[PDB]
RNA sequence: UAGGAAGAGUAGUACUGCCCGUACCGCAAACCGACACAGGUAGAUGAGGAGAGAAUCCUAAGGUGAGCGAGAGAACUCUCG
RNA sequence: GGUAUGAGUAGCGAAAGAAGGGUGAGAAUCCCUUCCACCGAAUAUCUAAGGUUUCCUGAGGAAGGCUCGUCCGCUCAGGGUUAGUCGGGACCUAAGCCGAGGCCGAUAGGCGUAGGCGAUGGACAACAGGUAGAGAUUCCUGUACCAGUGCUAAUUGUUUAAC
RNA sequence: GAGCUGUACGUAAGCGUUGAUCCAGAGAUUUCCGAAUGGGGGAACCCACUAUCUUUAGUCGGAUAGUAUCCUUACGUGAAUACAUAGCGUGAGGAAGGCAGACCCAGGGAACUGAAACAUCUAAGUACCUGGAGGAAGAGAAAGAAAAAUCGAUUUCCUGAGUAGCGGCGAGCGAAACGGAAAGAGCCCAAACCAAGAAGCUUGCUUCUUGGGGUUGUAGGACACUCUAUAUGGAGUUACAAAAGAAAGUUAUAAAUGAAGCGGUCUGGAAAGGCCCGCCAAAGACGGUAACAGCCCGGUAGUUGAAAUGGCUUUCCCUCCAGAGUGGAUCCUGAGUACGGCGGAACACGUGAAAUUCCGUCGGAAUCCGGGAGGACCAUCUCCCAAGGCUAAAUACUCCCUAGUGACCGAUAGUGAACCAGUACCGUGAGGGAAAGGUGAAAAGCACCCCGGAAGGGGAGUGAAACAGUUCCUGAAACCGUGUGCCU
């Protein structure tokens, strides 16, 4: 679950309250399932919303 | 050792067979209480391998 | 060891030293050495083993190498070994 | 071969008692199946083999001073040949 | 009727060399036996 | 049926048929209970008299006399009349 | 860790024994005989599990055995388990488990398709006697069955096609 | 270079100067399980298929080889579907698993605890899990540090400094630069542009591959001219391109040689000790030897030594290679980038006045008249040129090997483990986890007699000692007894 142009996925930080306290939680990619050929071929592939912005296959 | 070395390999192939049979029966003498003599089953076992050593040389 | 088996040695130490014999065994994982006449015990031997009467046998028990000297046959006295290459195989030399 | 596969013949007062009933019982390698335990006897032995029967024997557990061990796993083959097959000395 | 009711396959199936390789904590048990240098795993 | 096909069956004859288990205990002193432990342990079989019966009492086949004993016959305790 | 005290005390774990004979250095306790007594829908006979040599024979009596011990499930030696047909595999699948690709997911992995594994179930050919220190539908005798194989003999088929 | 067939308390049969056992280098063999890979499986088992050979009258047997999956990549076949793609097959390469319970980098990430409660904060980015590794890793040749007027990649140590700061401004947390050292080393691209194809057909223009070219700040390059090189020189497999070999030296892995007292005498079981004489020493290390040895033994100093394999260093081979100057018409100099908002994190720095760095999300430049930084921000000045990559050494750690050391332990210590210990034993399992060293110099390990079934004793013998008798140096105390001087 990654983004195939660049390498976007998940990453980890805090959620903090008003008081400030912290917890875990992640932050996930605008990942999106779209046709594209990387190689020849095309395939359905996460791609990020920001990889799509300008220049991709679809 | 060097002995075997003249021998050809067909040849050495034959005293194997030879000595397997020799170590065979002295086993079996073993078994049956008659050997006496029980240093000769070492000195056979050693014999084979020697063989088998120097055909292996040979390829 | 700086004697063997067939060597005529002094011994230098113990009840036996002024004594001399001839090497009748060597030891040499234990560095001890078996003279002719050196050394004698007492073993209180059972009949069943070789000996159909058993008894109270005297016979020559080892001593450690370290113990004798070697006697030159030229002298007949105790030496120190050395050792000499003639040109095939290295022999031991008195000094 | 066929000497690796017959390891020793078996000698005891139930293989000496059926020697007589022209059945031979060997020791064999534990790997050996039946079948080539018969071709084995018939070319060390020049005899014709009837019928083999095998059995595994297990290890015996044996102590000697505070160690214990296993002896070896067996395999034992008891052989009959033919009516007009020749015998096997022993 | 106490615990322990033994059963030839149940040992096996459950603690056995084959049952620790199928998982990677199975595998760090026999990792961690061989490292303390037991004579039996598993 | 689709397929594959010159060999097929019938009779008779003799030959061939691998590996693993197989001992012994198994209502138990051998299994699970630290014990040669009054406990627990699936299934098959489980005779006769009287009886509805596998109940009950006495027995058959078969198995067993239980790994401390000899006296004594007080209080008391337990289990009984 | 050793050793006391309690103390020669509690206990010796459900139960019927007896005498004669034997063995032996030694006997309530081992062997034999006879009588007695107990279980008998079991305390009998099989057998699965489980155990793993405890089985048989010959020696033994330190320790173990709640006493004793000449005895033993104990010690030491030798031995002992035989299968085309019994049970399992070279057959089948259930629950369940694994699972090429695949789907999902910070990593690790989770799920799942084809496909596999998996009896507690399905399928599948041997019986009666004998023998015995220790196995027996396994050994032996007799009489079978199942699946193959070659070898004889006829028979039929060899491209509208036996099989 | 004379014995040997391992422990260990055997019996037997044998081997060895025609050189054994033994030591070192190099080969060969190397069952089954295990990533385990032909399929399966309850590890160490079961069951195959395909070739080729072998056996039998044929089944039945035997031998050898191949047969996992994924990735990459050739080639071939090839659907819905016409081309084709997917799919399927074959052949090459490659991966897989383990671990030094260490060190390193990354993803994920506690709580107890401290704050005398507790929530921010601390513990702590610790423990732990997962992935990636490498002998080290990481970092690294300035969009840097500064502002003594200059420095010149990174890392590590000393210092700065418990300073500046951060902080329920609490508990606590806590720099950096300058200065001093260790060690030092620098490089390659992308892009202009040139050539050659290849294609798109925008059809003579554009973007794609290979090669050349080119690498930087008051700028460098392309591009114009100009001078010299086209192996003259120079450089290399540790970056700077990448594979190969030789030879010589040296080190490692066995060894060799090696001085001087049987000196006298005393005690003693034994002398290495005492007393009295000598001697060697580039050797008076250590150990052994019947008590404490430079001169008894193994050795030690010194001096020699390697058939074979490995390492290292050189040299040769081999391989590879343009570098100065002058202009400034034009062209190039890393884009969904920098940066910004929002939400987090890392920065000693807790959102703060919060620079700097990173992540998610959304928005989104300039592009040499250009851009970044100097702790909000603007202007000036100064210093730099990001959004590509590589790079040794100084640093970390030690499962190991070799040689040594210790005002470290000496058997309840020291490792859990001096001894067949991760054993026995306990636990379904993960896991937990002991106890246990000493005869003597030498077995000379008690012939023989006596009591006893034996055990065990008493003699006799061995021995310095047996009150050292196969667990046997010493042998305290508790505790158990026998005897008896005084008392009851
Ligand atoms: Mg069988
Ligand atoms: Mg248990
Ligand atoms: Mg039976
Ligand atoms: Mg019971
Ligand atoms: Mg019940
Ligand atoms: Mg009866
Ligand atoms: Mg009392
Ligand atoms: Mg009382
Ligand atoms: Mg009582
Ligand atoms: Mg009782
Ligand atoms: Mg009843
Ligand atoms: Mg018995
Ligand atoms: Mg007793
Ligand atoms: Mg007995
Ligand atoms: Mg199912
Ligand atoms: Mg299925
Ligand atoms: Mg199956
Ligand atoms: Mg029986
Ligand atoms: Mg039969
Ligand atoms: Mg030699
Ligand atoms: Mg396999
Ligand atoms: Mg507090
Ligand atoms: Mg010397
Ligand atoms: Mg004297
Ligand atoms: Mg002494
Ligand atoms: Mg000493
Ligand atoms: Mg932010
Ligand atoms: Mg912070
Ligand atoms: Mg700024
Ligand atoms: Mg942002
Ligand atoms: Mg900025
Ligand atoms: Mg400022
Ligand atoms: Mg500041
Ligand atoms: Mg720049
Ligand atoms: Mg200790
Ligand atoms: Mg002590
Ligand atoms: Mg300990
Ligand atoms: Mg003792």
């Amino acid at each position: 679950k990654e983004c195939v142009i660049t390498g976007r996925k998940s990453r980890s930080g805090n959620k903090r309250s008003h008081a400030m306290n912290s917890s875990k939680r992640t932050w996930k990619a605008n990942l999106q399932k779209v046709r594209i050929l990387v190689n020849g071929k095309p395939k359905k592939v996460w791609v990020s919303a920001r990889a799509l912005k300008s220049g991709k296959v679809e | 050792a060097n002995d075997i070395r003249d021998l050809s390999t067909t040849e050495i192939q034959d005293q194997e067979k030879a000595l397997k049979e020799e170590l065979f029966n002295l086993r079996f003498q073993l078994a049956t209480g008659q050997l006496e003599n029980t240093a000769r089953i070492r000195e056979v076992r050693k014999a084979i391998a020697r063989m088998k050593t120097i055909v292996r040389e040979r390829e | 060891m700086h004697v063997k088996k067939g060597d005529k040695v002094k011994v230098i130490t113990g009840k036996d030293k002024g004594k001399s014999g001839k090497v009748l065994a060597a030891f040499p994982k234990k560095d001890r050495v078996l003279i002719e006449g050196i050394n004698m015990v007492k073993k209180h031997t059972k009949p069943s083993n070789v000996n159909p009467q058993g008894g109270i046998l005297n016979v020559e028990a080892p001593i450690h190498v370290s113990n004798v000297m070697l006697l030159d046959p030229k002298t007949g006295e105790p030496t120190r070994v050395g050792y000499e290459v003639k040109g095939d195989k290295k022999v031991r030399v008195a000094k | 071969d066929a000497r690796d596969i017959i390891k020793r013949p078996v000698v005891t007062e139930e293989s000496t008692s059926i020697l007589d009933d022209k059945k031979y019982t060997f020791e064999v390698d534990t790997r050996a199946t039946k079948t080539q335990v018969k071709y084995a006897v018939e070319e060390i032995f020049d005899v014709k083999v009837a019928k083999v029967n095998v059995m595994n024997y297990k290890g015996k557990l044996k102590r000697m001073g505070r160690y214990a061990g296993y002896t070896n796993k067996r395999r034992k083959a008891i052989v009959t040949v033919t009516a007009d097959s020749k015998e096997i000395q022993f | 009727k106490r615990t322990y009711q033994p059963s030839k396959r149940k040992r096996k199936k459950v603690h056995g060399f084959r049952t620790r390789m199928s998982t990677k904590n199975g595998r760090r048990v026999l990792a961690s036996r061989r490292r303390k240098g037991r004579k039996v795993l598993s």
